[PDB]
RNA sequence: UUUGGUUCUAUUUUGUUGGUUUCUAGGACCAUCGUAAUGGGGACGGUCGGGGGCAUCAGUAUUCAAUUGUCAGAGGUGAAAUUCUUGGAUUUAUUGAAGACUAACUACUGCGAAAGCAUUUGCCAAGGACGUUUUCAUUAAUCAAGAACGAAAGUUAGGGGAUCGAAGAUGAUCAGAUACCGUCGUAGUCUUAACCAUAAACUAUGCCGACUAGGGAUCGGGUGGUGUUUUUUUAAUGACCCACUCGGCACCUUAGAGAAAUCAAAGUCGGUUCUGGGGGGAGUAUGGUCGCAAGGCUGAAACUUAAAGGAAUUG
RNA sequence: GCGGUAAUUCCAGCUCCAAUAGCGUAUAUUAAAGUUGUUGCAGUUAAAAAGCUCGUAGUUGAACUUUGGGCCCGGUUGGCCGGUCCGAUUUUUUCGUGUACUGGAUUUCCAACGGGG
RNA sequence: GGAUAGUGGCCUACCAUGGUUUCAACGGGUACGGGGAAUAAGGGUUCGAUUCCGGAGAGGGAGCCUGAGAAACGGCUACCA
């Protein structure tokens, strides 16, 4: 139902596999790829596409927690004052082990870089 | 850790007394003094204190002034900005 | 057990806690003995008029 | 967490408010729940708008119930999707003596406790229909 | 509805077999703090009198005792009038007041 | 799964054991042939703000200072005095340095997890909103222990130190004042470094979710309808006439509950944790852990009492 | 809480009576006391919401099953006697005694069951 | 390996350093454990005992003969009371 309005409003199969998948070998970003277009056509997506091979993704998240948490750690280091901006180093860190608990149990290395992959990348 | 409980650092070579305070003090510095510092100029954690207000990069081999006890302080920072501010607006 | 036996109940063993005094006890009953309302009679209502 | 509980209490405090109806959000153990109490009549029926490809799947519920006053006088949840109670078949503790039913999840599909004497059970009370 | 708990399992349930214990305000396994008995004799000789409260007024007749199990306390004395000798040996009842 | 091979198993036809070799099922190794291997939070675009840290910058004090000018008071309160005061004050004008705080603005107001946070202004970087239907497609939800932050005031090193300001100094009161009241005054207030772990940390309402009454508009955005102000005249908005949605807010305000007073949930009966004990003894003893210490956490007994308490009434 | 002089509570005997070959009193224990709350209760002001958060060992399980089957269902298989319950009857009676019957959670092994978690 | 009627760090050589515990181990205190007893409508609390059943003893503790069987109240050895 969901998915069959679109499979008439689009155009079809083979090429939609094609349309998105350069897009995604640039530079990650499936929510971006997926806003470009011809929307009708990406609509259908997930309604019917699996979803892709990719690189990043599970590790975004991770990624863009540490990339914050840098940034914060210069303003931690200096002057102590920062009462309330502490808390947020702990709740983004800390929101990274949250999702790691459910995100390592489908698959293998996730495991071992999701312990590692605070402080580091 | 160490075989220690709270933390000496420095504190074994003083044996038993001196004082929370007066200890707590000769710890920062020094401990701090000691502790990987990278070079401005290589990056590498290369910073040993040559001296008291000398400091080397053992992989450059630059030498550099700074504080006695630690490479820098917040104070010669704060130093370097204001000159900067000053400096920037009569440049425009 | 006055009470009850007035209302025309012989036996009924009815467990009043919470409180001591006699209005607010005698306040209460009157309550559940004048809306009945619940299953068998529920199924009885239909028929009207005055 | 759940959505069973919110389904027994909405139609309890409803048949004090008066109302036209009810509507919900209907959830998965919530949907097999509900078809038991109708049969027994109470409720004329319901059903859910939009049951195919759809995200959250809600729940119209057709009241039996005013004009004058109802059919279901009280459900009230002891365990339904709640509070996790447990019966045997010889252990029956129940309100209302007899006017009234208790539903049983069981082994075998839904029912009363009277027919569910006669397969014999156990299960958890969802709610007490007095 | 229920207890709070929904008695859903996996190594739950444990937590409130911990309240009961704590909790139990009066006094534990028997009394001794001093004391209980049946009959615990004590043999006094000090005969004194003691004050009774704040609102009435009256002064009792008491002897206090020195008991078996170590301990002395100021013991009424019930009945009108009283003679007590050499100890003597008065076995005491134990009950509050 | 069908169909053949290659290795293992393999009574055997042989009294017998024996030496020597396949194919059939099963297992193994496979080729042929013939079907699957599968699905609250984030993401992008975005907006507010008083989200935090640093810098910039303003004024408006009073003190201090420099200077004016000029007499006999000023200061302060119920009343006075202490104080200040002819060596020229104070009040007054202007200018500087210092100097703490952000009046007016600031509102039933907005934001941070909370504690809290308000000069404008810049720099880095977070977070909740919406709108998307992109991803996990229910991924989730709470949690003793653990861990993080946590006013103020204390504490400690070092800089600054204006009014203020315990303690403490004189004065008045007054029977007594170490009191309120007045003057004076230090650490403190403040800054960077490091500790404290507590408050009437309050929304006296732990936190997560479902339903269950409306009504006035407040802020953010979004769907706008409509035209006007308002701009400019293709055109789109900051506010607005005028609805709707979403999240918070609070009041106004339901009736089933609430002792109650009240609440709209503190309602109808949830998920989950901590925790309660009649009051005084007691948030105390003792021991442990932690803390520089203050003290904080953890946590009662002998004993004593016929009450403590809440709310509502009538004096 | 009675006794500050005509005491309904002392002290003496009449009377009234609960109970009655027993009776209360003390101690121990339990009910009431939903006052350890599972059934059966509180946390705005009653003792009591942890200041608040980040997470876990551990509570729960998002739109109609299908395999397996531990928790589930449905039928059979063990618990001494004594005591407890139901009756004969047996000792002049009777409790005792006494016979016979009826019930027993739990666990074992076993047909069969598939909503839920 | 030895031992014993027979399990076996029960005991003992050698090699491994282990194994338990936030689902409570280790440790401390408690005015036998089960079958059962009274409560109370049920639920649970209480009680665990003299009797039945199993366990442990004989003033305290260790060892040993005899005997099928004893680590023995009515056996010894023998220190101590």
């Amino acid at each position: 139902e969901s998915v069959i309005e679109q499979i008439v409003k689009y155009a079809r199969k083979g090429l939609t596999p094609s349309q998105i998948g350069v897009l995604l070998r640039d530079a990650h970003g499936v929510t971006q790829a997926r806003v470009i277009t011809g929307n009708k056509i990406m609509r259908i997506l997930k309604s019917n596409g699996l979803a892709p091979e990719i690189p990043e993704d599970l590790y975004y998240l991770i990624k863009k927690a540490v990339s914050v948490r840098k940034h914060l750690e210069r303003n931690r280091k200096d002057k102590d004052a920062k009462f309330r901006l502490i808390l947020i180093e702990s709740r983004i860190h800390r929101l990274a082990r949250y999702y790691r608990t459910v995100a390592v149990l489908p698959p293998n290395w996730k495991y071992e870089s999701a312990t590692a992959s605070a402080l580091v990348n | 850790m160490a075989k220690r409980t709270k933390k000496v650092g420095i504190t074994g070579k003083y044996g038993v007394r001196y004082g929370s305070s007066l200890r707590r003090q000769v710890k920062k510095l020094e401990i701090q003094q000691h502790a990987r510092y990278d070079c401005s100029f290589c990056g590498k954690k290369t910073v040993k204190r040559g001296a008291a207000g000398i400091w080397t990069c053992s992989c450059c081999k630059k030498t550099v002034a700074g504080g006695a006890y630690t490479v820098s302080t917040a104070a010669a920072a704060t130093v370097r900005s204001t000159i900067r501010r000053l400096r920037e607006m009569v440049e425009a | 057990r006055t009470l009850e036996n007035t209302l025309k109940a012989a036996f009924v063993a009815i467990g009043n806690t919470y409180g001591f005094l006699t209005p607010n006890l005698w306040a209460e009953q009157p309550l559940p003995v004048s809306p009945l309302d619940i299953y068998s009679d529920e199924a009885s209502a239909q028929k009207k008029r005055f | 967490m759940t959505r069973s509980s919110v389904l027994a209490d909405a139609l309890n405090a409803i048949n004090n408010a008066e109302k036209t109806g009810k509507r919900q959000v209907l959830i998965r153990p919530s949907s097999k729940v509900i078809i038991k109490f109708l049969q027994v009549m109470q409720k004329h029926g319901y059903i859910g708008e939009f049951e195919y490809i759809d995200d959250h799947r809600s729940g119209k519920i057709v009241v039996q119930l005013n004009g004058r006053l109802n059919k279901c006088g009280v459900i009230s949840p002891r365990f339904n999707v709640k509070i996790g109670d447990i019966e045997k078949w010889t252990a029956n503790l129940l309100p209302a003596r007899q006017f009234g039913y208790v539903i049983l999840t069981t082994s075998a599909g839904i029912m009363d406790h009277e027919e569910a004497r006669r397969k014999h059970v156990s299960g958890k009370i969802l709610g007490f229909v007095y | 509805m229920g207890k709070g708990k929904p008695r859903g399992l996996n190594s739950a349930r444990k937590l409130r077999v911990h309240r009961r214990n704590n909790r139990w305000a009066e006094n534990n396994y028997k009394k001794r703090l001093l004391g209980t008995a049946f009959k615990s004799s004590p043999f006094g000789g000090s005969s004194h009198a003691k004050g009774i409260v704040l609102e009435k007024l009256g002064i009792e007749s008491k002897q206090p005792n020195s008991a078996i199990r170590k301990c002395v306390r100021v013991q009424l004395i019930k009945n009108g009038k009283k003679v007590t000798a050499f100890v003597p040996n008065d076995g005491c009842l134990n009950f509050v007041d």
